């Protein structure tokens, strides 16, 4: 896809991974969890 | 000694008494490990959203000036990863900035900051990144933009209103936008790019609603970027501040179906009338609000993008700012009050 | 289908019932009680 | 002789009593020349959104029952170009449908239709068309999906919130979801996929702001797709239709920053504190309304197109439908009053 | 910044100053005048 | 791009090139007016 590829996306933000790197992620609950009952074990 | 005059607002009786002269910095170091002191070349104004700074609510007697910064970079703090002195950047100051913007020097968050491309001079982009990131905000996250859909510009003649239709534009848009004065509508005109068509509210009567729509020949306009709304003052003093805003209801009937209207205007009463209007036209109503990147700053990765592309679209020429001569800093002060009542429609720029 | 869909907005105007009462609104309700 | 039946609305008295017993259709020919025959296999049930009905104003005494249909096609008029006798489609009657859906054979416009895809049988599918519609257009044109982004579906439990969250989990989103009896959580339960949370309204105590809000740990909620609202009878006749829908504060504080809240509620008042609030949160209100693609039917392409990626879906079985045990046709009325006064929870659909 | 966000929302929560009496205002301005 | 397309495009419109001519296109007035003035001449 040539022009659609331009038409459905004219911006996009992963043009850069390292300042993709710093908009803040899900707060994932469940991962934590385990961390802290496994980090109390 | 060597001192760097910072210009403070002052927060008194909630809005609209903004007044004080610059005041002295003395021996102001580079501390804090993420800041960078930047040698600024250029401060571009805008009228404070003062209202906005009272229900954010910090507790300053004195709030720094200027946010709109271009310049070169002195020196960093050891934890800065993506810059080097020398650098040359272009940024926003946050809104509750430690540093006033007016002031040749400014210590700043590093990710506030992005590199000028080559091409741009430093007072033109300098006065093109607040427009140039709230436009691009307007089209493409808030109301999501493809060729072949309708955009109604209002206000498109201000200073604001040059980039969002050269961003159109360049996203292949069509452009319906109005002018209120008769050099406004000179200007659209001037517009090398050629809009669909140029509305007029200049005349007593007000035809904002049945001329776009015949525009799209009753098939609507999808994306109405409106400058403010009329509401709320139709029955109880009409021209508060002396607006001549387009009405709710015209706007409301003129978004076509499955449209994008976004507003800026910050009281919005919605009636039951108007969300069944909305309802049967399966339109999504957005917010465009430019500084919640700086106060609330979630997502500080998509907007750090958005400015860097937003100079790759001032370097390839896509946006050209409206730009006012540029001033000396000593004499931005007598201008920032009238910057503050309104905005000149030319923007102006303090160059270092 | 356009002139269905024009037709559809043409049908859908309403006359402009003007109605923004409610910051002195959410004082009259509690006054007049 | 040969007589076809169909189950025919009466309006009357604005809503509320729909009421007559299946009439007959009499030699029923293939005329007009956009219009195909189909031999109809399968036709769900949907409550009848008569107030829209009533709005929309067609002038008839007798309206078609039945939309949501599957089948095999019989024959097509002269100027037919995507369609062959003896294809197998399914589809969406328009809601100004000559003829009804709860009948033996239809004739139906042809872009109204799409090509069922071989795994599929007759009645999931035909079970499918609308909600997954509805969803689809929730999710993906309303509001912009992209995995990360948090999703909250109120009343996830019902027929609607299945496909919705389904679709939701294909596109990578985290979802939570409300659930109103006990069983309706083991539902959630029962889900296959893991959904993030579930959060229970079942309790006298409402927590859906604060439960939901501390499961995205003050992150915030990008995208509710809010079944109803309980504003305006908050002080007058509380829980009208017996309703313990949330708060329309609680939701707008639960939405997370730059969100987008998907809302079905015809009439919504949005006061000037909410829309500061959104002013502040720069969130985006899009109202939820399927059938802009029958009645308006502008944009006929996207959605004849949207039709046929939900079946692809279908076939690859991301989605599965809440069926409830298919019925004969001549059952339905008896089942369709209490499908007219609230949805079942399980879809129910004629098999012929 | 996740922090900062956090501590944006917590700020930004205001209590429920319940306001939804427009369908008997409509006719409540008019007939008290 | 591999997971950006997928990720940035997750429904496309475009798959069907026969249904996309069938939605209904911006009414550009200005080539009406030339071929009605032209039309008339």
């Amino acid at each position: 896809s040539l022009s659609i590829i331009n038409e459905k996306v004219p911006f996009n933000d992963t043009k850069y991974s390292q300042y993709n790197a710093l908009n803040v992620p899900l707060h994932n609950r469940r991962h934590q969890l385990k961390m802290r009952d496994i980090a109390g074990q | 000694h060597h001192h760097h005059k910072g210009l403070y607002f002052q927060q008194s009786s909630t809005d609209e008494e903004i007044t004080f002269v610059f005041q002295e910095k003395e021996d102001l170091p580079v501390t804090e490990d993420n800041f960078v002191k930047l040698q600024v070349k250029a401060c571009a104004l805008s009228q404070i959203n003062t209202k906005l700074l009272a229900e954010m609510k910090m507790k300053k007697d004195l709030f720094p000036v200027g946010r709109e910064i271009a310049g070169i970079v002195l020196d960093v703090g050891s934890k800065v990863s993506f810059f080097q002195p020398d650098d040359e950047v272009v940024g926003i100051l946050p809104l509750d900035s430690e540093d006033p913007g007016l002031c040749e020097v400014v210590r700043v968050h590093e990710h506030y900051l992005v590199h000028k491309p080559e091409k741009v001079t430093w007072t033109e982009a300098a006065g093109s990144i607040r427009d140039g990131v709230r436009a691009y905000t307007a089209l493409h996250y808030l109301s999501h933009l493809s060729p072949g859909k309708s955009v109604l510009i209002m206000d498109g003649a201000s200073a604001f209103g040059t980039i969002a239709i050269q961003l159109a534009h360049h996203r292949g848009a069509k452009v319906i936008s109005t002018a209120c004065s008769l050099e406004d509508k000179q200007c659209l005109e001037r517009f090398r790019p050629p809009i669909a068509r140029v509305i007029d509210v200049s005349n007593g009567k007000v035809h904002v609603a049945e001329s776009c729509l015949e525009e799209t020949g009753g098939l609507g306009v999808d994306i109405v970027l409106d400058a403010g709304v009329r509401l709320y003052s139709k029955d109880d003093e009409p021209a508060v501040k002396l607006q001549l805003l387009p009405h709710k209801h015209d706007i409301i009937t003129l978004l076509g179906v499955g449209g994008h209207w976004v507003t800026t205007e910050e009281n919005l009463q919605l009636d039951p009338p108007d969300s069944h209007c909305l309802f049967l036209k399966g339109a999504t109503l957005a917010f465009l609000n430019d500084e919640v990147w700086n106060l609330s700053n979630v997502q500080q990765g998509k907007y750090l993008c958005i400015l860097k592309d937003v100079m790759e679209k001032l370097s390839t020429g896509v946006f050209r700012p409206q730009l006012d001569e540029p001033i000396p800093l000593y004499e931005a002060k007598v201008s920032m009050e009238a910057v503050q009542k309104n905005q000149g429609r030319k923007k102006q720029v303090v160059q270092f | 289908y356009k002139k269905k869909a024009a037709a559809y907005m043409k049908s859908l105007r309403k006359p402009l019932l003007e109605s923004v009462p409610y910051e002195e609104a959410l004082a009259n309700r509690r006054i007049l009680l």
